[PDB]
């Protein structure tokens, strides 16, 4: 949406199952999500018309809960390992 | 295949060598060979998530790349650095504490900031005034301090 | 065979008991999630569970193949190869 809420649209619909936390790459202008059902981290453009994983089919995530960029890394914290 | 390699370099784009089999041929650097095994192609770099950090753009058989202000690209061609000296710092919310981490060449060091916490569950920061903001669902409440705590 | 070259194949195994190989596929089970996994023996490229959450700790697993083996001859055929 904007940030006055005057537009607002849908991006990711599909393949979507409890996404829990939202972080933003500033130079790409990208979006990095996360799912605790599929357990994956992704990132996609700002109008969800590209998409990519990073984590997937991985069982490193358990229940992933929040994530941050800094650099060419992400950080995130997973509440099942505690981690 | 084509003796004829020598005489029309056997329609191939870039380069074509002799061989047992009449014709071999071969793109330089950057550059891609493909089904009919005589033209060249160029590696689209750019198409390869994470080739460089932040901005590329793709060149006949090379790539460039860019960083935003508050980088500064590194010798290589393609890492992006953070110009700022400020270490990362890193925070973390537990029920009780709010942990940081601060971050020195892949070296950690980690305490806890500030002092009677419920629960916390949702960190931010300022910038402009060096703060952080966290909200307490026992208390009910939103927060901010700075980051000595 | 000989040790080599050393890689890793999935980087999470969850207290992985048993493993077997067929195919493009390596199939291996555990007791912490009480499940079968398969994965894609070059890369982990697709991982899947093969199972529910089973009642028990589930145990070592093997194949059935109707293809012969590899056969070669065997020198204790001979008069028990002088033993
Ligand atoms: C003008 C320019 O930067 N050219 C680049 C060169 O530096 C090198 O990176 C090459 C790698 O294939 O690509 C091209
Ligand atoms: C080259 O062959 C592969 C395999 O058949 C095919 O996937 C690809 O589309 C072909 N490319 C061209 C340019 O013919
Ligand atoms: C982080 O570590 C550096 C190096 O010891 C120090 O100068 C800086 O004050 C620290 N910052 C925080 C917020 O702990
Ligand atoms: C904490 O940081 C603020 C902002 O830089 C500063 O004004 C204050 O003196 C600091 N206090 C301590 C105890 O370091
Ligand atoms: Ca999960
Ligand atoms: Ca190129």
């Amino acid at each position: 949406a904007s940030m006055d809420g005057t537009m607002r649209t849908v991006i990711v619909q599909e393949k979507i199952y409890w996404p829990c936390g939202l972080s933003i790459d500033y130079p790409n202008r990208l979006i990095y999500f996360m799912d605790a059902y599929l357990d994956y981290i992704e990132f996609c453009d700002y109008d969800g018309q590209n998409r990519r994983q990073v984590i997937a089919s991985d069982l490193v995530l358990h229940h992933p809960h929040a994530l941050t960029l800094f650099e060419d890394s992400v950080f995130w914290t997973d509440r099942g390992t505690h981690q | 295949n084509q003796d004829s390699c020598l005489h029309f370099n056997g329609g191939c784009t870039h380069r074509c060598i002799q061989g047992p089999f009449g014709a071999t041929c071969v793109c330089p650097i950057g550059y891609q060979l493909a089904n009919d095994t005589k033209t060249c192609e160029d590696v689209n770099e750019c198409d390869i998530p994470g080739f460089c950090s932040q901005h590329c753009v793709n060149m006949r058989g090379s790539f460039r790349c860019a960083c935003d202000p508050e980088y500064t690209l590194e010798s290589d061609g393609r890492t992006c650095k953070v110009t700022a000296s400020e270490n990362l710092l890193l925070v973390v919310a537990s029920r009780d504490k709010i942990i940081m981490d601060n971050i020195t060449a892949h070296t950690h060091n980690i305490y806890s900031l500030v002092q009677d916490v419920s629960f916390v569950v949702a960190l931010d920061f300022d910038s402009v005034t060096g703060r952080v903001f966290w909200s307490d669902l026992l208390e009910g409440k939103t927060w901010s301090a700075f980051q000595n705590g | 065979l000989t040790g080599s070259n050393r890689e890793v194949v999935i980087s999470t195994a969850f207290h992985s008991f048993g493993l077997t190989v067929y195919g493009q596929y390596i199939y291996w089970t555990d007791f912490y999630t009480k499940k079968i996994y398969r994965a894609n023996k070059y890369d982990g490229s697709d991982l899947i569970a093969m199972t529910t959450r089973l009642p028990t700790q589930p145990s070592g697993i093997s194949t059935v193949v109707k293809t012969q083996q590899q056969q070669c001859s065997n020198p204790c055929d001979q008069f028990n190869g002088g033993c």
